């Protein structure tokens, strides 16, 4: 699946 | 009004992860729906709540190594 990554 | 995602219909906050449906295309974060970021890797379908009930459960896949 796409994924958003946890940023900062 | 904005874009909102998920279940709780936010706007998109940078710091938490999101994870996209294959059944429906809608995003969700993965602390609303039990999905961890380390988790997603080894995922091959993704299939929200909602859609589990349309689609079926999520498919994971990964390699596996047993001798060692
Ligand atoms: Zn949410
Ligand atoms: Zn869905």
């Amino acid at each position: 699946p796409r994924v958003k990554a946890a940023q900062a | 009004t904005v874009p909102v995602y998920c279940v709780c219909r936010l706007p998109y906050d940078v710091t938490r992860f999101m994870i996209e449906c294959d059944a429906c295309k809608d995003w969700f974060h993965g602390s609303c729906v039990g999905v961890e970021e380390e988790e997603a890797p080894d995922i091959d379908i993704y299939h929200c709540p909602n859609c589990e009930k349309t689609h079926g459960k999520s498919t994971l896949k990964k390699k596996r190594t047993w001798h060692k």
